[PDB]
């Protein structure tokens, strides 16, 4: 049946849209440290 | 960073460079030429005055005034983690697959190191492959390096294929067991072409078989360098993932043939005497290098497991190749033309194979207590069946006595039932109730082989148990 | 049933692979503007120093037609030349004695070097 | 440019002081007579030249000048009926400029600039372009020649020439950069052009022979290899596949071989009627000539530029045949040069990237998405020429690891004058699977078993023969004899095939389904009689024997008719004796 | 029989000599390149 | 042009080589004259040129020669023959001197030896067939007009007794094809290499027997003469047969007696050479080599001559597989090959139809050119043959009584064949007469066997006895 | 260095019928054994090792695969001395060596075996030393020839073949040691062609 593929789609933008929004957190922070690794 | 432009010689596949004492034998360098196109190569010699840099890909566009070399690597390393699990890569650990690079958790010598021989422990549980002729008759345990022998148009690569679908552990049979063991499939394929390469993806892809594989393909046409690297590489991603993160992974070299060839033409590109027929003489060594890095560790849980995949030269067995891989493998499965031609498939002859290992791996709290009788039994009468197939050529089917005619009759139905399976999945009940079923034929107490017990347990099946459904 | 699993397991790595690459964009957009920032001179005397002692021997230091008046002390207190190349930026060049080697020290180019070294770390701060 | 000067010569290799700043692989003139050469060793100031053309008469101190670009071929109109020497020069004018023999420095252009064509654009102003994309059309001998834009050129049209004639030069399409798109580009003959996706084989290369069609099928875009030693018949199979294969266009190259019989094709092929479209057959073949005294070096040129047209066709939107003559000649001029170069051999004197070198040419068939968008496939069939048979060479090892199809070619059969002399023991095929649904299609909906019943009665009867070897046919029962029979008949009526013949040279997939069938029908017949004790010795003289090996002969399209009386004929042979 | 593996020894030593005559010439020519490389550069 | 120059600096002398330094305006594949101090001139050719110094492949014997008396001079840049009309019945050695003391010919043309290669645009299709008088060459393994067809032979077999029969038998026949009817005989170029007495006043009383010799040219390097001049002479024999055939409208018959001596001076200069060998030491261009001396041969289109060539070689241990016989197989049109096993029965000559091969038969046979049914017997011959000997196998086995009807039927028929077709000692059979023994042959076998003929030939010719032409 | 070496005199009495009655061997003598594979070589070995009167066992493992080293290295830490009762393993020495570990420890394994049991007998004892596979040490040296560009004779190998296994198998026998005792040194070289 495609209904448990459509279901697994809905779980997969889900997913993808909770990733982003935990990024979106510490999106700065991990900028901020490569900027700082990078330079001597 | 530093580069070096000093080249003084570009011919056939090396370099010579000059002031490049800073470079470390046997490190990966960047070339490049006026156009901004960027190569690979590897330095296959040092010295005070200049450094040898064999090319990857071709020296087309290169020259004397415009190309520059600088360093990549000390040593060549691959970043591995567990999120290689459903990815392909190109053979130098590059995806091919158009997904975002893994985040490595660490990064390893391709090269590995050998195992100390007090740490391994004895190889004691099976792998089941679903095929009938190998669970029964030359079962694969874990730990084991058992190849396979084909031929030119023998179909090797769907006997790979199934056998990467099909396998898996089987802890139910070996006491009460653990019901979770991770299992994972390594597939490395060594100058296969196009047709191959997409047989492959679409077979390891419309199965989800993908989902707990990873994938090192190189082409024909690719770098013979990156042939000689990719079995290393599925090596060293085999052997972190099983000996830490307990995983049970089975490693599948699609073509030895070629990575010999690879090997052969590598050897004399640097001007370096062949030993017999042509291979150089350390061939042995570099095989035995990959071929032992398999096996089962105490105080571990995780495993590794090698099918390499040969084709013989000329099936000759005589061949360097095949003879060498004999005295490193413990036995072999062998493939025959007139089973493939007669439309069997899959086409293992069980009279030349053979395991090593086999009687380790069955018996009793692993598989059934009856399964050693029943495949000795089972070789023994096919032995008789053909045998008595080539003499009722000349001498008629008339003059044969009835036994003579019962072996003929099991030797036709066990080619036609137990090896001929196609595409189906047989565990190992499945497979020794049909071989029951066949030994059904032929009457009791030609059982010479069989127990008593096993007999009044088991004898007397008919063929329609599987024949309603073969 | 392992179609849904396949689509997945892609979204959310090429999710992570698109958090990861507009780090990355960030941050190169980031590295581009220190040649504003006051601290530029003690960057690329930095970036001098390090690059002539990763070349002993060296002849003399390529640069910036804007950056080398911050240098113009090191290369007489080293004791070699110093060039003019508008190309280079922000970064130095110094071109060994034989005239065969030499050695860069552009930032873009450490980034791009040290870019697979952090991506680990940036993982761990976003994700763990 | 690059200006050096002659230091060493010896036969085909020229070392050149003061080429400081050449790179490799280049085209360079040696000499005042300017002979093309190519650069494939730099050191230090000096190059090591290959001359494509006789050196004897060349002295020290003349002038060398590379010309900084690598081997390349116009592709365009003006390609499809013609014959080239190995680097693309028109032999006809070579033949006007010259006499009867070719002589060196000779520079002709490969696309005649004098003639005109019937222009019709596509394109108009405004639109963006790309790679691969259809510029407009010319009409070529039947043929509808599509001006493609060069595979790397990005831009947007500004003006478009109006629909009339023009020569191959003419700016027809002019971008917005300025640059000027003729009817015509150059390409590097050793970089594969670029595609947009490689597709599955699922579709048929109809050859024209019964054993190659149905024994060892090749798909559309595969690869086959057909070694042999001298007499076996390569050559004359590969003519017969250009006579009557269904690809649209045929690439014929012969790389050091007799040059006899380039003139057979170049007098035959006029003569001749395409397949499909009805045209002459010549009208869309080209042929590639490097005959055997002629310059070594050559020989490689010529299969790149072989391959390199091919691949142009093949992304014009058309289905093309690459036949090489021979690849060991190719072998042979590399294990030459390299002498020359005073290399390390590996094997048989060859150098070690002769596997490298046949794996990059073979790697260019395939089945693709044109850059265009279209469909289009190159198929490659390619024959090897072992020394002394001897299929151990390098070559042919090396060959066996990449080709689809090996079509192996036996001694003994074409000793007896049995062709097209197949080895069936030693041949095999890997596109018999894929082909399968096309055949239940378009030839009968059982094909497939058919011919695996007749893959298994040779089986049984190749098993058989190593007893007959011992014992003698009389000694085996009534079935072996049987077995035996029907496989001598399958061999003498089926397998057999008279290339010269009027009929018999071609061969359609229909009439062998038939004559599998009738041969099936009377195995079956004959197993029921013998079972029931009618002697086998009165069965090998039943009136319809003749019939089923002589039905070869019968026209294509009597076929139908001749096969229902010969069916009707095995029921009752059988029927009426009871 | 006997006939038979006289035949198969024979060509086998055949083939061995060739074999040996190959890795002679070889070790000749390498021989020479290195004597030229390392004399006169 | 006319000035002499001389080089003197000779640093190394050795085998048939010969170093000289400061000669850089020795043009590649330049001829030289090498002087010693007596006086005494000798023949060399540059195979390679360089500032540094200059190789010299010597044509003679190095005897005498010294370092510091030596000196080279240069005699033409490009290696040249005068070739003249005037040259029909004359005898040269192996670098085209006269050796019967007539006085040299005055050259019209100065002619590179090596030649060029045809354009395949300007040749034409061999078409014209030539009845050698012999019926396993003649029905089988026909042989047309502007062939190269050469002998392969053993140590002991007569392969020169064919060739001077082909040579005095050779005719071609203008009333079955129609043609314009022309009696002009063949022009016959010989040459010879490392060849020995015997064979020589063999060959020499036999063209003299047939008269023969006025017009004919003769390229003679025996077998104790230099072995170095062996490269030349081939190609100043076909030098000179080409500019007959393709400038005086000449069919130009050639002969050249011993490939085998060929290659053995080709493999002494690539040792002396280090070049990397082929298989058995010989160079790896010996197909290149061999290829441009068999590749001269053929017919032009708009001309009336042609040039036809008859290599002779010696197989060194009866084995086909040795490299000469596989490059001259890979390179020539069909080859004749001699049976030891025919020979020691007494059959002359001694020719086995079944490793033999004519690439070009088809073009010259069939209605219009001989007969109808040339081909269909060629073929049913060639089957039926093949099944005798199947059967010669079968019967040292399982004992000849132990055959049936039908097999006995072919074993007959082979020995028949070979006694009777084969063996035709030294008489001129025309075409007929070989086309009528072979269907008398044929009649042995049941009409149903002959699968390969059809039925109107079978009607029209089957069923005459072979003892109403013998007995 | 030894005083004198002596007769074979005396029996190397290893406790198998067949061995000891038909085809005996004295103490410091030779013997051979092929490997084929289900006949049970292994189990004789080890029965050598338990039953013979050698007062010390060294055993040589020098190219075996993975697995089969871990059979024997498995097996021998349970076996029990007869004489004493206690582990067989307080009377032995083993040498292993796989197939990837270097060649050069490959190649010098026997002599290493070899020089302990000299030692071992040069105190006074008996010692039978057992060399597994003589032809995986075979190939090691013909590979170690090969990288020093040696011209090779019959399959392969180096000319010096037969002199290096005479420099091997003539170190045993039975001898009077410099401390004017007695001692031997058995050696069973298993054979697989
Ligand atoms: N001396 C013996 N006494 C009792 N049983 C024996 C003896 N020798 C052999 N066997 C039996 O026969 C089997 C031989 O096969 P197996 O593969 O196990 O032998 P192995 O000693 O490991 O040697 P190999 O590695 O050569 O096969 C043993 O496992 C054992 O069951
Ligand atoms: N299929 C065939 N049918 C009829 N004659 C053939 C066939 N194949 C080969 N021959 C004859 O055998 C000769 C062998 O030469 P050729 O076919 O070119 O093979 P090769 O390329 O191996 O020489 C040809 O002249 C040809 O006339
Ligand atoms: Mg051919």
């Amino acid at each position: 049946t495609e209904a448990l593929l459509a279901r697994y789609r809905e779980r997969a933008e889900a997913e993808a849209k909770a990733v982003r929004e935990k990024a979106m957190a510490r999106l700065d922070e991990a900028v901020a440290l490569v900027l700082k690794e990078v330079l001597p | 960073k530093k580069e070096y432009t000093g080249i003084t010689y570009i011919s056939g596949p090396l370099l010579f460079v000059e002031n490049a004492k800073d470079l470390a034998y046997g490190a990966i360098v960047d070339i490049k030429d006026g156009t901004g196109r960027v190569r690979g190569g590897q330095v296959i010699e040092v010295s005070e005055e200049y450094a040898v840099i064999q090319v990857f890909e071709e020296t087309t566009g290169l020259d004397l005034a415009t190309t520059s070399v600088s360093l990549v690597e000390d040593v060549a390393r691959l970043g591995v983690s567990k999120e290689m699990l459903g990815r392909r890569f190109n053979g130098i650990g590059k995806p091919i697959d158009g997904l975002p690079p893994i985040t490595p958790e660490k990064r390893l010598p391709i090269t590995g190191l050998p195992l100390n021989p007090v740490a391994r422990r004895k190889p004691e549980q099976f792998i089941q492959t679903g095929i009938s002729t190998i669970d029964v008759m030359n079962t694969l345990v874990r730990g084991q390096k058992l190849p396979i022998f084909s031929g030119s148009g023998l179909p090797a690569n769907e006997i790979a294929a199934q056998i990467a679908r099909q396998a898996t552990v089987r802890p139910d049979l070996s006491g009460e067991g653990e019901k979770e063991e991770p299992f994972a499939v390594v597939f490395a394929a060594m100058g296969i072409t196009q047709r191959e390469l997409s047989y492959f993806i679409q077979e390891f892809e419309r199965t989800g078989a993908l989902s707990r594989s990873v994938l090192f393909l190189n082409k024909a046409d690719d770098p013979t360098i990156e042939r000689i690297l990719t079995p290393r590489m599925a090596l060293t991603v085999a052997e972190y993932l099983a000996f830490e993160h307990d995983y049970h992974v089975l490693v599948i070299l699609t073509d030895m043939t070629n990575y010999c060839e690879a090997l052969r033409e590598i050897g004399a590109a640097r001007e370096e005497i062949p030993g017999r027929r042509g291979y150089p003489g350390y061939m042995y060594t570099d095989l035995a290098t990959i071929y032992e890095r398999a096996g089962v560790v105490e105080g571990k849980k995780g495993s590794v497991t090698q099918i390499p995949i040969l084709s013989m030269p000329d099936d000759d067995r005589t061949h360097p190749i095949p003879d060498l891989t004999g005295y490193i493998t413990e036995g072999q499965i062998q493939l025959s033309r007139e089973l493939h031609r007669k439309g069997i498939y899959p086409p293992i002859d069980p009279l030349p194979s053979l395991s090593r290992l086999m009687n380790n791996g069955v018996g009793k709290g692993k598989t059934r207590e009856d399964h050693k009788q029943v495949s000795d039994q089972l070789y023994s009468a096919y032995a008789n069946g053909v045998d008595i197939r080539k003499l009722v050529a000349i001498i008629g089917e008339d003059a044969l006595t009835e036994n003579d005619r019962r072996y003929l009759q099991f030797a036709d139905a066990f080619e036609r039932f137990f090896i001929n399976q196609g595409q189906q999945n047989r565990s190992i009940e499945e497979s020794l109730q049909i071989a029951w079923a066949l030994l059904s034929m032929l009457p009791q107490g030609e059982l010479k082989r069989i127990s008593k017990d096993h007999i009044g347990k088991y004898y007397g099946q008919k063929l329609e148990e599987i024949w309603g459904a073969p | 049933e392992s179609a849904g699993e396949l689509l997945v397991a892609t979204a959310r790595t090429q999710a992570r692979g698109e958090v990861l690459e507009e780090v990355r964009r960030r941050v190169r957009e980031a590295l581009e503007a220190l040649p504003q920032k006051p601290e530029w001179p003690e960057v690329v005397r930095k970036l001098a120093l390090e690059a002539l002692e990763a070349l002993p021997g060296a002849k003399a230091l390529v640069a910036n037609p804007e950056d080398l008046p911050h240098l113009e002390a090191l290369a007489r207190e080293r004791g070699v030349e110093l060039q003019a190349e508008p190309a280079l930026r922000l970064g130095v060049r110094a071109v060994g004695a034989e005239g065969k080697t030499q050695v860069e020290n552009s930032l873009l180019a450490r980034l791009d070097r040290a870019w697979d070294a952090l991506s680990s770390k940036v993982a761990q701060a976003l994700w763990g | 440019m690059i200006q050096g000067v002659i230091q060493k010569i010896a036969g085909p290799a020229v070392i050149a002081k003061g080429m400081l700043g050449a790179r490799m692989y280049d085209i360079c003139k040696v000499g005042e007579e300017g002979l093309v050469g190519e650069i494939i060793r730099l050191d230090g100031d000096t190059a090591f030249v290959q001359v494509y053309e006789d050196t004897s008469g060349l002295k020290v101190g003349e002038p060398v000048v590379s010309t900084g670009l690598p081997l390349a071929v116009e592709l365009g109109p003006g390609m499809l009926n013609g014959i080239y020497d190995g680097i693309q020069r028109p032999l006809e004018r070579i033949r006007e400029k010259t006499g009867i023999y070719i002589t060196r420095g000779v520079v002709v252009h490969a696309l005649d600039r004098e003639k005109k064509w019937a222009w019709t654009p596509m394109v108009k102003p405004g639109d963006e372009v790309r790679g691969g994309m259809v510029l407009g059309t010319v009409p070529e001998f039947g043929f509808t020649h599509k001006i493609l834009v060069p595979p790397d050129v990005r831009g947007r049209v500004k003006e478009v020439k109006p629909a009339g004639e023009y020569t191959v030069e003419e700016p027809v399409v002019v971008l917005e950069d300025g640059t000027e798109l003729k009817m015509y580009h150059t390409w590097p003959v050793r970089r594969a052009r670029p595609v947009q996706r490689k597709l599955d084989p699922n579709t048929p290369f109809l050859t024209g022979m019964r054993i190659l069609d149905v024994l060892f099928p090749v798909a559309m875009g595969g690869t086959a290899a057909i070694p042999g030693p001298f007499g076996a018949g390569k050559s004359v199979t590969q003519q017969s596949l250009a006579k009557w294969s269904n690809a649209d266009v045929v690439v014929y190259v012969g790389c050091g071989e007799r040059g006899n019989e380039m003139t057979d094709v170049l007098v035959e092929f006029p003569e001749l009627t395409d397949p499909k479209t009805g045209g002459p057959l010549m009208h869309r073949t080209v042929l590639i000539a490097n005959t055997s005294n002629m310059p070594v070096a050559a020989r490689e040129a010529s299969i790149y530029v072989g391959v390199t047209i091919a691949e142009y066709f093949r992304d014009q939107g058309f289905s093309v045949a690459l036949m090489a003559d021979s690849t060991s000649r190719w072998a042979e001029a590399l294990r030459e040069i390299s002498s020359r170069l005073e290399e390390m051999p590996a094997e048989e004197g060859y150098p070690p990237y002769l596997a490298a070198r046949l794996a990059a040419f073979y790697e260019r068939a395939g089945k693709v998405i044109t850059l265009g968008g279209e469909e289009g496939a190159v198929t490659i069939v390619g024959a090897v020429s072992p020394p002394g048979g001897d299929m151990s060479e390098p070559v042919t090892q090396s060959t066996l690891r990449i080709v689809g199809a090996f079509w192996r070619l036996d001694a003994s059969l074409a000793f007896r004058r049995h062709f097209p002399a197949i080895n069936w023991n030693g041949s095999y095929s890997l596109f018999t699977s894929a082909l399968d649904p096309w055949y239940r299609e378009n030839v009968a909906e059982d094909y497939p078993e058919l011919r695996d019943a007749i893959s298994e009665l040779l089986q049984r009867e190749a098993g058989l023969q190593e007893i007959v070897q011992l014992v003698g046919p009389d000694a085996l029962q009534d079935a072996e004899r049987l077995v035996i029979e029907v496989g001598r008949i399958i061999r003498e009526d089926f397998l057999q095939q008279n290339a010269y013949h009027e009929v018999d040279a071609y061969c359609s997939m229909k009439k062998a389904y038939g004559i599998m069938k009738m041969i099936l029908a009377f195995y079956k017949e004959a197993e029921a009689a013998i079972k029931r004790g009618v002697s086998i010795d009165e069965i090998l003289q039943l009136p319809v024997l003749e019939r089923i090996g002589r039905a070869r002969y019968v026209s294509e399209e009597e076929f139908p008719a001749y096969f229902e009386e010969a069916m009707k004929e095995i029921q009752g042979a059988f029927k009426a004796l009871a | 029989i006997p006939g038979i593996r006289a035949q198969i020894r024979f060509i086998q030593q055949v083939l061995e000599q060739r074999e040996r005559e190959d890795t002679f010439r070889l070790k000749r020519i390498k021989g020479k390149i290195e004597a030229r490389e390392a004399e006169e550069e």
